[PDB]
């Protein structure tokens, strides 16, 4: 209800959202390909 | 002192003798070098199969003043066997909600 | 329905017993079968939410597979019969492929 | 996936924004709690205008 | 001394102490309670006649009629008890009730009974008991746990200090009811009594006192004393009481007679009080500006104006004083309140309180108990009269009220169940005695203060709340009642009151699948004191205080026995001897010991009686007088030990095992296990699985005849006698001419109970023990049970063990078994299935149970007959199919390359569906027994008229030997009047005895009775004609079955699992452990003669648990099986009985002042013979728990047999062949086999059956589920770098329900790719938010 | 679909409780409109608003405001709020913890042969969790022409599968689990022997890290499908790679 | 008298 009245928006960056979400972890193995992505975007 | 004397005849008591009279080493009790090794149990339950065992405490924690003077070997009588249900079933109900 | 009941109920107090699907044809005016269809008339719906024990706290809900799916196994299969009828058809003329890959 | 509505017939207080601890549409009304349900339960009016 | 089916095999005891008191029948918990509830109590005391007394006699609006109760019946069930199982149904009697209507006469309010009306009305049914106290409800034989609650009445409670951080312990006293509001009141650390109904708000205490129109003077009267003050001629000197000034400071020079007894500041001495009584100084002069800080009783009017001059509960103000002089009062009384030994909080709490007259009473009550309602006079009064008076809404019920008086120290124990003025005013003066100081608060977790509601009761409550749900009925008919159009059926409904107690039974957290896997589970499930269900607290409720063993659980509940785990000490289980009260409390045997000697006079005390006395112990020496033997002897007298007097004690314990349940004492050497060990074991002990030959305990502790025994499975014989037929599925008891009735054909015929299944699956057997023609008594084991041996309670078996770590195959716990213990089929169990093929109706038409099925080659449907069900006998394995059933299927579809393939083909597609039943993968078994049930109006097939036609042949034949045993007796009796006077030795018993009718004798009933034997005779031909007639009824009626099912059919298998490596054993004292290796027979250790050993315990064990238990039972199982092998190396030269004979008895007479006396002298040679072929696999010994074999015993044992004092053997290593170092432990450790099968435990997933709402996998083996990976294993990921693996173990694994698919095809195209995608259960998630008035998109870029 | 009226096996409907309350919600949204129709008396309309209210609350969110409105049951009806919250909402219920295929539990036991990067697992379930990398070695080396062929011939259990079995098992992790992973190496993936028997046959010297006794405790065998997770088996997760507690 | 109370029966 709070994140509803103040229109939050959650940008993933975690690693319990990008388990809840189903991808990858950005945390091991999974690091590289947020990193990636990270520059993938913005380039 | 009941468990040091305990100790202090189930560790070494192994006399032994070569080429003379005696000599006295480190023990080969069977359960003495399971305490030994660090296999399994301590001094403590070591103590508990010999030596008299604990002070039992009532649930309250106010220790009892009659400690449960037998040990596994001998028998604890009922009264004994009662008095260390307490303390059974409080370290079981805290490990389950622990 | 509200016959049925009530008129169970009078044969249940008078024959002793709780009376037989076929008697209430008797005591109604009923085929015995519209009374077996109307006694077949499902009651309410199982809340899918019962708790059931049991193995961590699960509700019944968590019992219902679903059916509308098909395993992989047939998937895997339609697949395979996909490329093999292909590579079939291949093999006869191109008019006829055409016109049985159309029939 | 595909979902529906209900048009009601009267409007209806979302409930989350109306008792979530913290009450919304109490405090951005800056009314208490207990006045909002009394004229959500058609106990007592409320003046606007 | 023995029985003669006692001398088979006569075990040895160690048990130094004399048997008092039997053990009792360890089953009168269920079945004397529920024999209190259906049986007719000519009294208003408990049964159903007490329910309809309650309730009854229902009586109308004052409409001048009414219906009263006059008695009732228990007809008998429809179907007796196998029939119920195996039909389904539960196993009830019909409740009969004879109400009886009566109508009054017209407009005379004494009206005569106008109209009375009598007839019997069906009102519910009720499950009946077995004959061991297990109903059997939907062919599921179930137990109705007992209950220990609360007992009700009033309870002052402390709350300690942790309500408030003054740390000022506040008091409340609570009253329960049996049934009804509760009512609570307390102190708040201000010092003001709150009153709480119902746990509501609470309410200053004297608001109910109010409504209990008390006006504040005789409130002030009630709760306090008087300090009275005289205006004698001078500003109010005093009239003192001596003890008032107790523990005070005398403020001001209080003197008498021109005597200053006390200086001013000076606190009043004893000294002074007593000088003060000694001058009996009553009224002394006092300065008025001491009344200041006093409080008015009564409200004081002046004569003149007739005003209020001060209120009652007014203190004292000196203008009150002078304004109160002027009028001319003599008394200005007060009230008397200290600090110390007399508080004010009744005056304080009248402060607070904000009411002044009843009326304000009743509706503060009224608003406090239904806020919004506005308070109307009426209703205020109705809901006030309601909530603790009305005999209906409310009552205490005479445990109630015994224990409300008992603790009030009221005088008589027997009251009216409903409050009165006078119950609550006590317990609010108790309640203030208990905040002043005197008294002592009550702790719930002591035995008599929680109380047992048995099977008995808790049905009658069910019965009773059915009661008023019809007489709520009745009395709506009633108001709009007519005099002769409604007979009492008409009325009365019975859905509610069968629903009512139905569902109870059927459904409650105390109605429970019997635990029967073993008689041991079943005995000590039926014996089982539950805190939890209806009307007591939970698991989350408590709660550390109730599950901790109080000291008042000595010989009521068993210390070590409780369900480890969530709920421990909440499902504590009764002790050997305790009984049940009179009102529910529990109670235990002890022995009257008088003056000095120790009577024998057993002696029960319920919990509150036993802490008064001085009891002794039960292990005290005493000897040859009934004399204590110590000039001082331990004993407990509260809660605690000490050595006392030897004339102090006055009871001593029964026995030994008086403490401990039937589970934990039939573990030998308990006393020398930790508790903990203890607890693990006995509750080990109650799953050990029935195997295939039941063996004995080789060491015991002789509670096993009776657990055996006192348990159902085993048949014992009624009537003593002889047998005459023994085959292996009845034995046929020809009974003395004794104990035989005076007419009837005296022999007993008991039908033993073959190969069916219990609930956990198991197979319950019966076989004999028996030979044919010998001798049996009274009470003496006819067949063996499941894991039983010649009536002595066998759960496993017992094999040669040795203490040695084995290479590592024993490791943590595992257990190393030889190949000789799977070989000899020794713990090979036989396991008893039951899987149903429901043929339903569906709408596009009947599924069949057709052998024709769609798909199959001839090899599958060999096992099938033309009926399709399989032939009893035929060896499935897993896949086979057992029925063949075929659903009707229409029109499914054809995708493209489909209508290719079938059109190239040439193949038509099947009209119906495959829906047949088949084994479960991986068992085996051979099919015992099939069962067709064809609904009533459905055409039976070939097998079910096959099944029909056997078990019509099989009633026939037991109903004619039934006719055969009842015509006997009635030639019996007819003889018996030929013969006394009339009798022919020779001329009569030649010719057949069908013309034995047709002669006659002179002038007598000898010349009559010959309508006696005809009308006898033709009468047994006609009834049981009539019976045949009803067996065929029910055997050939269409069975009654659920709607829209046709036939049911239920494919029997016996699966029989063997032991392999996995299935966890474990000994009785909670060594368990897990079958790690199964070495052949060659590589197992074998001592000095060759003889492997059966199982390689470890020895790292026992340090670190602490049961020594197992050690000193494997060296006296050595001892025993070393007797064993000196009896059969006797039998094997078989030299003399006269050897046999003194050898025996010289192992029987040894130990050291044992109880058990055996002279061998005087048994037969035919006998000792028997004794010792019994006696040759190894001599039984027992061990009573804490009485058991000492350990010099136990040497001294070992040295009767040519075994080796210390146990400890030489043991060889069978693979090297070289002596393992530094000897070993042999012995004979008896090792039960729990059912924690490890082909029940494993189970894989590689893609199956997909949850409904959200496409993830099902539960666990049944629904061939895939495993849980929940969050700690998602963090145990995330700790790792496994990113992918996490990915697709809760992406494609799992749930991305295309990304899955696709998934299985790369497996299959040997690409391990995946796609990732979203799973199904968070968009789930988002519709569901987004179902809520919430929006939540995901952001696209 | 998602609050389904899926019918239970045995003619009996097996309905959610969003049904309920949306059946609920409606129906009293209905006789609004027609007491809105009628004209009706101002108490009825403000009581029927009152129970709207209350309706669309208990649906929103139930036992929030004032008492649950009860289900059929005996019970409070399970709400959308209900839905979402608790230990067994979608979140932590069905979205962060989820069941999974390719897995299997049975009883643990010794096994002291073993090199500690391996963990004897039985044959049965190794056959029942590679049935895709089976199937797909059939009919790549050609004994089963079609996949059902192949599946046909595991089901029968002939002698090519269990040399199948032994040649796509050979350098595959598998990854044993025991029930409380308190820790992260309670969690270790092993290469599986093929093993007779039903018992995960665990290494001894790797019970300090799960913390087990042979007495029973299960454990679960999972398995990395793709050629990544077998690659972060083998080398993150192995049982020769944590030998040094993290802590 | 107005509040203290959530029941719709009683209002
Ligand atoms: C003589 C006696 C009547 C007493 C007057 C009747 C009563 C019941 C009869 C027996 C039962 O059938 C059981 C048994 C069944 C065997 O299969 C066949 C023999 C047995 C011994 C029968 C023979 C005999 O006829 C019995 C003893
Ligand atoms: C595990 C549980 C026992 C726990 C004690 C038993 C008791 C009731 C059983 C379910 C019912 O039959 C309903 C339903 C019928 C479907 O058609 C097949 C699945 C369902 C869910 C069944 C599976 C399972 O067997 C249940 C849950
Ligand atoms: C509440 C009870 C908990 C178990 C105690 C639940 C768990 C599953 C329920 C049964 C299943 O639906 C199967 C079956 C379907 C029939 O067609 C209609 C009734 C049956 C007998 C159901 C009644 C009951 O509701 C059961 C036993
Ligand atoms: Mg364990």
């Amino acid at each position: 209800t709070e994140a509803a009245v103040a229109g939050k928006r959650d940008e993933l960056r975690g690693l319990k959202e990008n388990v809840i979400v189903g991808r990858l972890i950005p945390a091991g193995t999974g690091y590289a390909y947020h990193q990636d992505r990270m520059r993938r975007r913005a380039a | 002192r009941v468990s040091k004397a305990m100790m202090d005849n189930l560790q070494t008591e192994t006399v032994i003798n070569r080429d003379g009279q005696e000599e006295k080493q480190v023990s080969f009790n069977s359960i003495y070098m399971m305490a030994d090794s660090g296999a399994r149990g301590s001094a403590a339950q070591i103590r508990q199969l010999a030596g008299m065992r604990g002070l039992m405490a009532k649930p309250d924690g106010s220790i009892i003043e009659t400690p449960i003077t037998a040990n596994f070997r001998e028998g604890l009588n009922v009264l004994q066997y009662f008095i260390s249900t307490h303390g059974a079933r409080k370290g079981l109900a805290d490990t389950a909600l622990k | 329905i509200n016959k049925l009941n009530r008129i169970s109920r009078q044969m249940l107090q008078e024959m002793g017993r709780e009376p037989t699907p076929e008697e209430l044809a008797e005591r109604m005016l009923m085929p015995e079968d519209k009374i077996r269809k109307v006694l077949k008339i499902a009651k309410e719906p199982i809340s899918m939410e019962t708790p059931i024990g049991d193995d961590e706290d699960s509700h019944l809900g968590d019992f219902i597979e679903d059916t509308t799916l098909e395993l992989p196994l047939d998937s895997a299969t339609t697949e395979s019969l996909r490329a093999a009828t292909h590579d079939v058809l291949a093999g006869l003329t191109a008019r006829e492929a055409k016109v049985l890959r159309m029939r | 996936e595909r979902m529906g509505h209900i048009e009601l017939a009267s409007p209806t207080a979302h409930i989350w924004f109306l008792k979530s601890l913290p009450s919304r549409i109490g405090l951005l009304l800056d009314m208490p709690l207990r006045d909002i349900e009394r004229v959500l339960y058609f106990e007592s009016y409320v003046v606007i205008e | 001394v023995y029985s003669y089916t006692e001398k088979k095999r006569i075990r040895k005891d160690f048990g130094k102490r004399p048997q008092v008191l039997d053990v009792p029948y360890l089953l009168s918990i269920q079945l004397d309670s529920f024999q209190k509830f259906i049986e007719q109590d000519p009294e208003g005391q408990y049964g159903l006649e007490a329910a309809f007394r309650s309730v009854f006699p229902i009586q109308s609006y004052s409409g001048n009629s009414e219906l009263q109760y006059v008695s009732y019946r228990l007809g008998e069930p429809v179907f007796d008890v196998q029939e119920c199982q195996i039909r389904g149904v539960t196993y009830s009697a019909p409740l009969r009730v004879k109400l009886r209507l009566v109508i009054y006469e017209r407009e005379a309010p004494e009206g005569t009974v106008k109209d009375i009306k009598e007839q019997e009305v069906y009102m519910g049914e009720i499950p009946l008991m077995t004959d061991n106290g297990t109903f059997v409800i939907n062919g599921t034989e179930r137990v109705i746990v007992s209950q220990l609650h609360r007992s009700p009445g009033v309870f002052f409670d402390s709350d300690k200090g942790k309500t408030h951080s003054s740390g000022k312990v506040l008091y409340n006293a609570r009253i329960i009811p049996y049934r009804g509001s509760w009512l609570d009141f307390e102190f708040d650390p201000k010092d003001n009594l709150f009153v709480r109904i119902d746990r509501r708000r609470k309410l200053p205490a004297t608001i109910i006192l109010r409504a209990l129109n008390y006006t504040t003077e005789q409130i002030l009267d009630l709760f306090f004393e008087k300090v009275i003050f005289e205006i004698r001629d001078n500003k109010l000197q005093m009239e003192l009481v001596p003890e008032r000034l107790r523990g005070e400071t005398a403020s001001f020079d209080i003197e008498a007679n021109g005597k200053v007894y006390v200086e001013k500041g000076r606190r009043i001495t004893a000294r002074h009080i007593r000088q003060l009584e000694k001058d009996d100084v009553k009224l002394i002069e006092v300065p008025v500006e001491y009344i200041a800080g006093k409080v008015v009783a009564k409200d004081y009017i002046d004569e003149s104006t007739g005003e209020l001059i001060c209120a009652a509960n007014m203190e004292l103000s000196l203008d009150l004083l002078a304004k109160l002089s002027q009028s001319g009062h003599k008394r200005i009384e007060t009230l008397f309140t200290n600090d110390l030994d007399h508080g004010p909080y009744i005056s304080e709490t009248l402060r607070v309180d904000p009411t002044n007259d009843r009326l304000s009473a009743l509706v503060e009550i009224y608003r406090m108990m239904r806020p919004g309602e506005p308070p109307t006079r009426e209703a205020a009064e109705s809901l006030f009269e309601n909530l603790f008076f009305s005999e209906d809404r409310y009552d205490l019920s005479a445990v109630g009220r015994m224990k409300f008086n008992r603790s009030l120290l009221r005088e008589e124990i027997e009251g009216s169940g409903i409050l009165s003025k006078d119950d609550i005013i006590d317990v609010m003066k108790k309640l203030i005695d208990i905040r002043n100081g005197k008294g002592e608060v009550d702790d719930i977790d002591h035995l008599g203060n929680r109380r047992i509601r048995s099977v008995g009761e808790m049905a009658e409550n069910q019965f009773r709340v059915g009661l008023v749900r019809v007489e709520r009925a009745v009395k709506e008919r009633l108001s709009l009642g007519d005099l002769d159009t409604l007979m009492p059926q008409d009325m009365i409904n019975a859905k509610p009151i069968s629903a009512a107690v139905k569902e109870f039974f059927g459904s409650s957290q105390l109605s429970q699948f019997m635990d029967q896997n073993n008689p041991l589970s079943e005995i000590t499930h039926k014996r089982r004191i539950s805190a939890l269900g209806p009307g007591g607290l939970t698991r989350e409720r408590a709660g550390f205080e109730v599950r901790d063993v109080h000291p008042t659980h000595y010989g009521r509940v068993c210390p070590i026995e409780t369900p480890e785990g969530p709920n421990i000490g909440l499902i504590n289980s009764l002790s050997v001897y305790a009984q049940t009260n009179e009102y529910g409390f529990l109670e235990t045997p002890y022995r009257k010991v008088t003056d000095g000697v120790v009577t024998d006079e057993i002696h029960y005390l319920s919990a509150i009686e036993e802490g008064n006395y001085v009891i002794a112990q039960a292990n005290s020496n005493l000897d040859e007088e009934g004399h204590f033997v110590e000039d001082l002897v331990t004993c407990r007298s509260k809660g605690e030990s000490s050595l006392f007097s030897r004339d102090q004690v006055d009871y001593m314990d029964v026995s030994t095992q008086q403490v401990v349940s039937v589970g934990a004492s039939l573990i030998p050497f308990l006393e020398h296990d930790d508790a903990n060990r203890a607890l693990m074991g006995a509750n080990m002990q109650r799953q050990a699985v029935p195997t295939l030959r039941a063996d004995k305990p080789l060491v015991g502790t002789g509670m096993e005849r009776a657990v055996a025994v006192d348990s159902g499975v085993t048949a014992v014989a009624k009537r003593g006698g002889v047998v005459q037929y023994v085959d292996a599925s009845r034995i046929v008891i020809k009974v003395n001419e004794d104990e035989m009735y005076p007419g009837e054909a005296g022999i007993d015929i008991y039908n033993l109970t073959k190969y069916t299944r219990s609930n956990q699956n198991t197979c319950i057997n019966q076989m004999p023990c028996v030979s044919l023609g010998e001798p049996v008594e009274r009470g003496d084991v006819l067949a063996d049970g499941p894991s039983t041996d010649l009536g002595e309670l066998a759960l496993g078996q017992n094999m040669r063990v040795a203490f040695m770590p084995w290479n590592g195959y024993n490791f943590e716990d595992s257990i190393l078994v030889s190949e000789r213990v799977v070989q000899e089929d020794r713990f090979t169990t036989i396991h008893i299935q039951e899987l149903a093929c429901v043929s339903r109706d569906t709408k596009l038409g009947p599924e069949e149970i057709t052998a024709d099925i769609p798909n199959v080659g001839e090899a599958a449907l060999s096992k099938l007959d033309e009926s399709g069900i399989v032939y009893i006998g035929a060896e499935v394995t897993g896949g086979d199919i057992l029925v063949g059933k075929v659903t009707p299927k229409g029109e499914t579809q054809l995708t493209p390359e489909e209508k290719l393939l079938r059109a190239i083909f040439g193949e038509k597609a099947s009209d119906v569906k495959d829906s047949s039943l088949r084994v479960p993968n991986g068992v085996s078994g051979t099919v015992i027994d099939v069962q067709v049930f064809t609904r009533d109006g459905v055409e039976k097939d070939k097998r079910a008229l096959e099944i029909e036609e056997m078990q019509l042949k099989q009633a026939k034949k037991d109903l004619s030997e039934e006719l055969q045993i009842l015509e006997a007796g009635l030639f019996s009796r007819i003889r018996a009047v030929l013969v006394a006077g009339g009798v022919e030795a020779e001329k009569l018993d030649k010719l057949p005895r069908d013309r034995w009718l047709e002669l006659g004798l002179t002038d007598e009933e000898k010349q009559n009775q010959l309508e006696q034997l005809a009308e006898q005779y033709d009468e047994l031909k006609h009834e049981f004609e009539k019976k045949l007639e009803a067996k065929r009824r029910k055997i050939t009626q269409g069975d009654d079955l659920a709607p829209g099912v046709l036939k049911i059919v239920k494919v029997y298998l016996a699966v029989k699992r063997r032991i392999q490596p996995g299935d966890k054993m474990a000994g009785r004292h909670g060594n368990k452990g897990v079958i790690s290796k199964i070495n052949p027979i060659e590589d197992m250790p074998y001592d000095e003669n060759g003889t492997p050993v059966d199982i390689v315990l470890n020895p790292l064990g026992v340090p670190s648990r602490m049961n020594i238990g197992q050690i000193l039972e494997t060296h006296l199982g050595m001892a025993a099986k070393g007797i064993g092998d000196k009896i059969n190396a006797m039998l094997k030269q078989q030299q003399e009985v006269a050897k046999l004979r003194e050898f025996i008895q010289r192992a029987y007479d040894l130990g050291a002042d044992v109880r058990q006396k055996v002279d061998l002298s005087t048994f037969s040679d035919e006998e000792v013979m028997r004794l010792a072929e019994n006696l040759r696999k190894g001599m039984p010994i027992a061990t009573p728990v804490f009485d058991g074999a000492k350990e010099a015993e136990i040497k001294e044992l070992l040295k009767l047999g040519d075994l080796p004092t210390s146990g400890q053997i030489r043991l060889y290593d069978g693979r090297t062949g070289e002596q393992f170092e530094r000897p070993v432990t042999v012995g004979y450790m008896y090792m039960l086999k729990l059912n924690h099968l490890v082909d029940d435990k494993m189970h894989a997933r590689s893609t199956g059956s997909y949850s409904l709402v959200t496409q993830q996998p099902l539960g666990g083996k049944a629904q061939f589920g895939g495993q849980r990976f929940g969050e700690m294993e998602v963090w145990a990921l995330e700790a790792y770098g496994a990113a992918y693996t996490l990915q697709e173990m809760l992406t494609v694994k799992s749930d991305d329900v295309n990304g899955r698919t696709k998934m299985y095809k790369n497996i299959v195209d040997g690409n391990h790719q995946m796609e990732p995608g979203m799973p199904e259960s968070f968009n789930v998630l988002l519709k569901e938010i987004r179902s809520l008035g919430i929006n939540i998109e995901l952001e696209d870029e | 679909d998602l609050r389904p009226l899926v019918p239970l096996d045995g003619g009996r409907f097996a309905t959610s409780d969003l049904n309920d309350l949306y059946r609920r919600v409606i129906n009293r949204n209905n006789r609004l409109k027609r007491l809105l129709d009628l004209a009706a008396p101002d108490i009825i309309v403000r009581n029927e608003k009152r129970m709207l209210q209350e309706a669309v609350d208990a649906l929103l969110d139930n036992g929030r405001r004032g008492r649950a409105i009860t289900g059929s049951n005996k019970r409070p009806l399970k709400s959308l709020a209900d839905m979402i919250k608790g230990k067994q909402g979608r979140f932590r219920q069905n979205l962060l913890g989820k069941r999974v295929d390719y897995s299997g539990r049975s009883v643990i036991t010794v096994g002291p042969y073993l090199r500690l990067h391996q963990c004897g697992l039985p044959k049965k379930m190794a056959l029942e969790l590679f049935k895709p990398f089976i199937y797909g070695k059939l009919e790549l080396r050609g004994l089963a022409t079609t996949i059902k062929a192949a599946k046909k011939m595991v089901e029968r259990e002939e002698a090519v599968v269990w040399d199948i079995l032994d040649e796509v098992i050979r350098e595959h992790p598998v990854l044993l689990n025991r029930a409380p992973t308190l820790h992260r190496l309670g969690i270790q993936a092993f290469e599986p022997v093929l093993i007779e028997g039903k018992a995960i046959q665990l290494h001894p010297l790797v019970c300090a890290a799960y913390n087990a006794d042979f007495d029973g405790d299960q454990m679960a065998v999972h398995v990395p499908l793709t050629l990544e997770a077998q690659l972060e088996a083998r080398a993150l997760m192995m049982s020769t790679n944590n030998i040094l507690s993290p802590a | 008298e107005i509040g203290r109370t959530t029941d719709p029966v009683r209002m």
